[PDB]
């Protein structure tokens, strides 16, 4: 969950800062209008809508989520022993008592 | 207003020419250009859409008659063109500007666009190129200004409507895939003089289904007063030359040693129908077992046919309908009412189609008169809803028995008699959509490529059909269950029925008796079911009985029950056996389709006999885009209705989000939120007119009203299962707990945020629980999750699960989990779980079914088989060490969250903040003292307390203050109203809106204490140290 | 015993006819009774918690017979019980037999 | 854990003004002292000296059944001071107790 974290983090921009040619478009008549980006890309989703199609493509794993020991070491400092420390005395006496008898 | 209508070669943009007598009683004569709107009728359910146009008077057309360019509509007039449109010239020239259009353009003349220097260059150009102007040209949607060279892709405020050319965004877009060489306007696929030389004997060409009924108004001929509809055929023109006879007198149809006698008009031009084929109502198709391709040839003598007329033999056909006691008498009379018309022809084995009404059966709307008694506009306002056959076979030959190929029927000479009940099989679904045709609730059209379960059923009813030329007793009992109710299986069923032609028997729990059955209710019940059977089976070749909800009948034992009640139970269950199998080997190709809702109650005896058991899942992704494509069509919405303005949606819809954000929704939910977005649209569509703003001609579903439709019939679900009503925290009230914010944030929304990264079986921590000293923030979580994260959100209400017996709170607690495991995204709120869950097998206490029921807990929550782990846990106490460890173990609570006092001037000034939030506070002060003021040991309900008491003394100051000033009226007058009556008499808004002065702050933070001892907190903080300091 | 019959067919002198697991919690037992029950092939009853007991004078009696009348009619298979001790506890009870005369 | 789930739950009441008494309050749980709930804790004192008068006259004069504009048999002079003094302060009741008594 740590390192999904902080890939996630890291990936905000990936997809956000490339070009699309998807499609072309000419922007003929575009004066009068103060939004920019939005309606390029309102103009792409029409144009998706007009070819609008289910099929996706797969990734490799490492690139959607990997593990790595630097957080999982942190993960196990922030630790959280299921066992109560106080308890498992109890609990090996018990356990000791039923094995030996019965 | 109709209009004689007309085609020619002009351009799109070109003004349509008018008549001078509509141009002048009816057109504007203020108007500098007037605009009409024309609405062509087609071969369809419904009348199109209209379309809107540019008119101009002209003297050389004749009395109301309209000239329109063909290329408006994709075509040209070279085959027969339609002769009639409806028009209307718009009042007061009313028409929208649109104030951007997307359109597709082609490589070449986007490389020319650029070539061209200048925008306002460029502008003039396509003025010259396309005739559009500004203020003055007036577009539309889905039209092509040139073939293959540019087309209207999207128009966002209405399908059509003027364009200011001087500031209208134009979005060209470049065609990048070459699609618009798809374009084709209605061009010919070459033609020749003479395909086939001489050849004047015969035609092999395609025969299929006539998709939907004829007006003959719509009609280029005039034909006679009777005896047209029942044999009409339609084709291309050209199909009509190489038959040497443009809509020839009659056509013979002929193969297998059917011959039947015809008559060809010609297809209208506007139709979008296929190429080189016979169009047919089912009439005619339902004689054959029809091959794909079918050969057709003249028959002149067909105009010379004789009325031998005399004492023809009917027979009712094999089906269910025919079968029932109450049908019959409409039955009868609507035969009578068809054999009624003067000229109807006829010959044998010839199935002839009577609709009816299926709701009329008891409505004898009067007796037989004298004179003056008709039915043809008295049955205008009810349309039919079932549909029969009748087989014909013989009839009287007299002194022109030299032949009897085909003859008419004669009212004057021709009476009704009948024979015994015949037998023939439907016609497949594959080959004619009867429903389609008569307009009739259509069977939800299954497609096998994609729905995995239904080609099951499909393949074994075909392989029951297939083997009766084998020969053998293969048939076999089918049983159909499901987890839930309302998934389809009757409809699945009958969509098998008519694919696969085969006659469909429909038992449902309509039945006569089911209380106190020991009033012979056996038999009241099987006798029914071997008389309703009994009256078919022996006529129908395959045949299904279907028995609806045969759950709620077949009933298994009971735990307890009485000794001889039982005994009509095991009774029924038995004789329904034995009837199982008798109709297995007393008739070939009988199978029993049964359904249920629950296969664990069905009785053994009964299903052991079962060898085909499909479950029925609720609809995946895939499927419910299909479903949303199907109640979304066209010939679906426009259904049923009636509305004068016919019916569609936007095409800005998306199948693709609807379909993911419509999950877990059966079909029926589905049903309701297209019936519901149709509601709102109406509705919507209605507004407007009654506004003066310009009225559309069609109302249009949009995705933004089935955004909210969706979330009301989730709320409407949320209700079934009965979820409380929590109130309405926000998400911002929650403060100083950041910490604990971005950690449930990480299990409650992360893994539903985005699901690609975490769609596994894994373990995904669905366990969470808050511990601490009183009052910070445990339950106002929960009441904030409750609300905004869309999860459904169960209560436990303390020790709720605890009851009166020993072992009904082991049956609370099971029930209670089925029912949240029964919608996947849902909560469950364990409340002080200290009262339900304590520590085990402690001396200190008694009764032990507190350690039963933790026991449970234990197993039920965790356990083993754990699937579809979105159940999420969220439990809460004052104190945790009560609780057994076998809780605190990951799986079930993996990580306890101490919510402790903030002990930290930046979270008190932000829970200050966060408390205060909503009402005013006067700025003349800061607040920050008072967090520098309070010690760390007050808590967050503590300061709760201090804001409001700090509130209820300056209200109670504007109390004092309304009280002096009604005081002093009450001086003025004569003491003559309370202050009851002056705040109904009187009012003084502003007066009574309290601001708080943090001098009142500063009054109250002397006079409230903290909400725990040290003695309690230095207890808590030790409990933490125990389970966080490790 | 099913994998290797005709060695276990012979002799049916001596045999243990159930087994116990117990220890702390998270030690994968659970897990091991998953893994037997799916593996394994054999049959496997999964009565997880104290379900058995029921509301009705003595039901809990019928209950077991019903399910050990099942577990012999279905084919060799594992009666799989948990938290074995809310169905089994001590002898000794102050409150009625319907929760000993189960034992 | 009841009565707080009740009180303070997420499906909160609201219009229903709970109003608790007890001699010895601190055996209340703490979770039910949480302010937003029983928040306002109000002594009331028995001692009150000189104060002790106003309750006599009010006893004293109090005129519950309007059908007489009394009940106690208050003489003239009035002079309740005297007595209000002598009482020493045993309690609240003790008064009506006095009034009875010598009525
Ligand atoms: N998968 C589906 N596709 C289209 N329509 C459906 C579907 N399932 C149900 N319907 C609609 O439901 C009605 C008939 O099916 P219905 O819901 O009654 O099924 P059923 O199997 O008889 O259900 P149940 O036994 O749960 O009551 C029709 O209005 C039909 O349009
Ligand atoms: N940090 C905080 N943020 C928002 N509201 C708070 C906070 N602390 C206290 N409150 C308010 O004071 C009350 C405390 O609610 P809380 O969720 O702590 O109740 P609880 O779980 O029933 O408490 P208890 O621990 O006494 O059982 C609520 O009315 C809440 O609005
Ligand atoms: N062989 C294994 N060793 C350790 N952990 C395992 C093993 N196999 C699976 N696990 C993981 O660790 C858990 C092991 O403990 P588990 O939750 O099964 O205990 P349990 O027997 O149900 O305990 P209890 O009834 O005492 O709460 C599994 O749920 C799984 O998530
Ligand atoms: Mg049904
Ligand atoms: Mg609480
Ligand atoms: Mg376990």
């Amino acid at each position: 969950l740590k390192s999904v974290h902080r890939w996630l983090s890291a990936a905000d921009q990936s997809e956000v800062v490339p070009g699309n040619d998807n499609i072309e478009y000419f922007s003929i008549n575009e004066h009068g209008r103060r939004e920019e980006n939005r309606l390029r890309l309102k103009t792409l989703l029409q144009q998706d809508v007009v070819h609008e199609t289910k099929t996706s493509t797969s990734a490799a794993s490492e690139l959607t989520a990997v593990v790595t020991i630097n957080d999982l070491l942190e993960a196990c400092q922030e630790t959280k022993p299921s066992i109560s420390t106080s308890e498992l005395v109890k609990l090996r006496g018990i356990y000791d008592r039923f094995q030996k008898d019965r | 207003m109709k209009a004689s209508l007309t085609f020619s070669l002009s351009g799109i943009y070109a003004p349509c020419s008018i008549s001078r007598d509509i141009y002048l009683e009816y057109g504007d004569k203020k108007a500098e250009c007037l605009y009409g709107t024309i609405r062509l009728p087609q071969y369809g359910p419904g009348c199109t859409p209209g379309k809107i146009v540019h008119c101009v008077l002209d003297d050389s057309l004749p009395f109301c008659s309209i000239v329109v360019p063909s290329k408006l509509f994709g075509f040209m007039p070279t085959q027969p063109t339609m002769d009639f449109c409806y028009f209307e010239p718009i009042l007061d020239n009313v028409v929208p500007v649109l104030d951007s259009v997307t359109f597709l353009i082609n490589e070449q003349l986007y490389s020319k666009l650029m070539d061209l220097p200048q925008e306002m260059q460029q502008i003039q150009f396509l003025h010259y190129k396309y005739n559009i102007n500004s203020m003055e040209t007036v577009v539309h949607s889905r039209d092509i200004l040139t073939s293959g060279l540019c087309q209207i892709l999207n128009c966002s405020p209405f399908p059509q409507g003027l364009v200011d050319f001087t500031e209208t965004q134009l979005i060209l877009v470049n065609d990048t895939e070459q699609k618009l060489s798809a374009l084709k306007y209605a061009n010919e696929d070459e033609e020749y003089a003479l395909p086939k030389i001489g050849t004047n004997s015969a035609l092999s060409i395609d025969l299929e289904s006539l998709p939907c009924t004829i007006s003959r108004d719509l009609l280029r001929p005039a034909p006679h007063i009777n005896d047209d509809n029942s044999i009409y055929a339609f084709t291309d023109a050209e199909t009509l030359l190489r038959l040497d006879v443009t809509s020839g007198s009659f056509i013979t149809v002929s193969n297998m040693g059917c011959v039947r006698l015809v008559k060809l008009f010609v297809l209208l031009l506007p139709n979008g129908f296929k190429k080189r084929t016979i169009y047919a109502p089912p009439k005619i198709i339902a004689s054959f077992p029809d091959c794909s391709v079918v050969t057709i040839s003249k028959s002149n003598i067909g105009h010379t046919d004789i009325p031998i007329a005399n004492q023809v033999f009917i027979s009712r056909v094999g089906g269910w309908l025919q079968s029932q006691k109450c049908f019959q008498n409409i039955i009868l009379t609507t035969l009578k009412k068809f054999f009624s018309e003067s000229k109807r022809i006829l010959c044998q084995n010839d199935l002839i189609p009577i609709a009816f009404d299926s709701s009329m059966a008891d409505l004898n709307i009067a007796e037989e008169n004298d004179e003056s008694d008709d039915e043809d506009e008295l049955g205008q306002y009810y349309k039919n809803d079932s549909l029969v056959w009748f087989f014909v076979t013989s009839a009287e030959l007299d002194c022109f028995s030299k032949d009897n190929s085909h003859f008419i029927i004669d009212p004057n000479r021709t009476k009704l008699i009948t024979t015994n009940i015949t037998n023939r099989r439907p016609l497949p679904l594959s080959r004619s959509n009867l429903q389609r045709y008569y307009g009739f609730a259509e069977t939800f059209y299954y497609d096998l490529h994609i729905f995995p379960y239904v080609r099951q059923l499909v393949n074994i009813l075909e392989t029951s059909f297939n083997c009766s030329q084998r020969g053998i007793t293969l048939n076999a009992s089918v049983l159909l269950h499901s987890t839930t109710n309302n998934v389809g299986k009757a409809t699945m069923v009958r969509f098998a029925s008519k694919y696969l032609g085969i006659h469909l028997l429909e038992i449902d729990c309509l039945s006569l008796t089911s209380n106190s059955r020991q009033l012979d209710s056996t038999s009241k019940i099987i006798g029914y079911i071997r008389a309703k059977c009994e009256n078919v089976l022996p006529y129908a070749s395959p045949a299904v009985i279907f028995l609806a909800h045969l759950d709620s009948i077949l009933l298994d034992v009971n735990a307890n029950q009485d000794p001889e009640a039982i005994k009509l139970q095991k009774s029924i269950n038995f004789e329904m056996s034995k009837l199982l199998d008798d109709f297995t080997f007393k008739f070939p190709g009988t199978t029993f389709v049964g359904s249920v809702n629950n296969i664990d109650n069905v009785p053994s005896s009964f299903r052991s006999h079962m060898r085909f058991e499909i479950l029925v899942p609720v609809p995946s992704e895939a499927q419910r885009l299909r479903i949303f494509q199907w109640y979304l069509s066209s010939h679906e919405l426009n259904r049923d209705v009636q509305q004068k303005v016919p019916v569609s949606y936007m095409d800005n819809i998306s199948f693709s989000s609807l379909s993911s954000y419509s999950a877990g929704l059966t079909p029926l939910d589905i049903k309701s939120i297209v019936e519901t977005a149709r509601m709102t649209a109406t509705a919507r569509f209605y507004q407007e007119s009654k506004k003066c703003g310009w009225l559309p001609q069609s109302i249009l579903i949009t995705q933004e009203d089935l955004s909210k439709a969706t979330s009301k019939a989730r709320n409407e679900f949320s209700v079934s299962i009965g979820a409380p009503q929590i109130p309405n925290v926000t998400w911002d009230d929650i403060g100083g707990i950041d910490f604990v914010k971005g950690e449930i944030l990480d299990t409650i929304d992360m893994p539903l945020k985005h699901p690609e990264l975490f769609t596994s079986g894994m373990k995904k921590r669905s366990g969470i629980l808050f511990y601490g000293p009183p009052g910070t923030g445990k339950t106002l979580m929960a009441k904030a999750i409750a609300t905004n994260f869309s999860l459904n959100f169960f209560s436990v209400k303390g020790p709720e699960l605890l009851n009166m017996y020993i072992g009904e709170s082991e049956a609370n607690v099971r029930r209670v989990f089925q029912k949240a495991r029964e919608a996947k995204p849902c909560v469950i709120f364990f409340d002080q779980i200290d009262s339900v869950a304590p520590k085990r097998g402690n001396q200190g206490d008694s009764g032990g079914v507190m350690d039963r029921i933790v026991s449970q807990l234990l197993a039920e929550l965790d356990g083993m088989s754990t699937d579809a782990d979105g159940v999420f846990v969220i439990g809460a106490t004052n104190r945790p060490d009560l609780l057994d460890e076998a809780l605190l173990r990951p799986g079930r609570f993996d990580k306890l969250l101490y919510l402790g006092i903030p002990d930290t001037d930046t979270k008190q000034l932000n829970i200050l903040e966060a408390l205060t939030r909503k009402f005013v506070l006067d700025n003349d002060v800061k607040l920050i003292e008072l967090a520098k003021l309070c010690p760390f040991n007050y808590t967050g309900a503590d300061f709760y307390a201090l804001c409001s008491d700090a509130m209820l003394n300056a209200m109670s100051r504007i109390a004092r203050m309304v009280e002096k000033k009604v005081s002093q009226h009450n001086e003025l007058t004569g003491e003559n109203i309370s202050t009851r009556r002056w705040f109904d008499k009187i009012a003084t808004k502003e007066d009574t809106k309290v601001v708080v002065k943090m001098e009142d702050f500063l009054k109250a933070q002397e006079q409230l204490t903290p909400s725990v001892s040290r003695a309690e907190l230095n207890h808590y903080e030790a409990v933490r140290a125990n389970f966080e300091g490790a | 015993p099913t994998k290797y019959e005709p060695i276990f067919v012979n002799c049916p002198l001596r045999l243990r006819s159930g087994i116990l697991l117990y220890g702390y919690p998270g030690c994968g037992k659970t897990l091991l009774a998953s893994a037997v029950a799916q593996q394994c092939g054999l049959n496997f009853i999964s009565v997880k918690g104290p379900e058995i007991l029921n509301k009705f004078i003595g039901a809990s009696e019928q209950n077991i017979r019903e399910l050990f009348e099942r577990a012999q009619s279905v084919k060799p298979c594992i009666l799989f019980f948990d938290e074995f001790d809310s169905i089994a506890p001590k002898r000794g009870h102050d409150s009625t037999g319907v929760t000993d005369r189960v034992v | 854990n009841q009565l707080l789930t009740q009180m303070d739950g997420a499906e909160g009441l609201d219009g229903v003004y709970i109003l608790a008494a007890t001699s010895r309050p601190d055996l209340i749980d703490s979770a039910l002292l949480r302010p937003g709930r029983l928040d306002k804790s109000v002594i009331c004192n028995i001692p009150t000296e000189s104060e002790r008068l106003d309750i006599l006259q009010a006893i004293v004069n109090s005129k519950d059944k309007d059908t007489g504009q009394k009940k106690f048999a208050l003489e003239k002079n009035a002079d309740l001071k005297l007595i209000a003094e002598k009482t020493a302060g045993f309690s609240g009741a003790d008064l009506q107790g006095l009034c009875y008594n010598a009525y």
